[PDB]
């Protein structure tokens, strides 16, 4: 069946689950990939929110002013993102970065529910609008080796 | 060379120049460049610059420097497109025609030169 998909989904959804509530779902998972992509996107996206705090901060107040759930709001920009014809791994991180920065915010305003969704908006973007590319990238595995050199 | 930060920082300061006019438009009409298209836009061409700064980070001791500036140039003439978009509202153009020959521009020139010409003989 969609491996990809699912895998993409379950590395999102923990990432952004456990950034938004501080705790590590001790629940196990292509079983070794995932943990290391899972783990990669823990340092890299760590980084990413810290660095570009101030940009995501903006951001997310352009979303705010229009009283709206703020994950319907954001999966209509993440669409317009690679409409450059650009794709890459860094950009990749920032969205779930971004998204991470943004499932934190909905834990601040009591609206945890909203982050499954985010998650799946975000996996909908970069798997079924980037599949081929990913698939000729080695998928997650080609995500753990662009981030660390060997 | 060292004037990549300088068209980055310049992009910055042009979409807070437009998002500032936006705001004072609205308070007292295109084809895919609506207010509310240009919003989502300006977010994408933000997330899409912070997206790139991470691809070249981590590149090096892991996007040539051509290819850098051109999605500099490409987000250039976007930020151009959409400015071109806010002017020929503002000079009462409503025909959706108008606003999709300006995003066919391949350069800001191109969308100065497109507008300039809408403003002079379809106002
Ligand atoms: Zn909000
Ligand atoms: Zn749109
Ligand atoms: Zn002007
Ligand atoms: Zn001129
Ligand atoms: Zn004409």
């Amino acid at each position: 069946s969609d491996e990809l998909y699912r895998q993409s989904l379950e590395i999102i959804s923990r990432y952004l689950r456990e950034q938004a509530t501080g705790a590590k779902d001790t629940k196990p998972m292509s079983g070794a990939t995932s943990r290391k992509a899972l783990e990669t996107l823990r340092r890299v996206g760590d980084g990413v929110q810290r660095n570009h705090e101030t940009a995501f901060q903006g951001m997310l107040r352009k979303l705010d002013i229009k009283n709206e759930d703020d994950v319907k709001s954001l999966s209509r920009v993440m669409i317009h993102v690679f409409s450059d014809g650009v794709t890459n791994w860094g950009r990749i991180v920032t969205l779930i970065s971004f998204g991470a920065f943004v499932a934190k915010h909905l834990k601040t305003i009591n609206q945890e529910s909203c982050i499954e969704p985010l998650a799946e908006s975000i996996t909908d973007v970069l798997v079924r609008t980037k599949r081929d590319w990913l698939v000729k990238q080695r998928g997650w595995d080609g995500f753990v080796e662009f981030f660390h050199v060997e | 060379t060292e004037q990549i930060q300088k068209r980055t920082a310049a992009i910055q300061k042009r979409i807070a120049a437009i998002q500032k006019r936006i705001y004072a438009m609205t308070a007292s009409a295109g084809a895919g460049m609506s207010i509310e298209e240009i919003t989502k836009q300006i977010a994408a061409i933000q997330l899409r610059i912070v997206g790139d700064q991470v691809q070249i980070a981590y590149q090096t001791a892991s996007m040539s420097t051509e290819e850098i500036q051109k999605q500099i140039a490409a987000i250039e003439t976007q930020i151009c497109k959409i400015e071109a978009a806010i002017e020929l509202k503002e000079a009462g153009i409503t025909s959706d025609f108008y606003f999709e020959l300006i995003n066919k521009a391949k350069t800001c020139e191109g969308v100065e030169a497109l507008k300039e010409h809408i403003l002079a003989a379809h106002t």
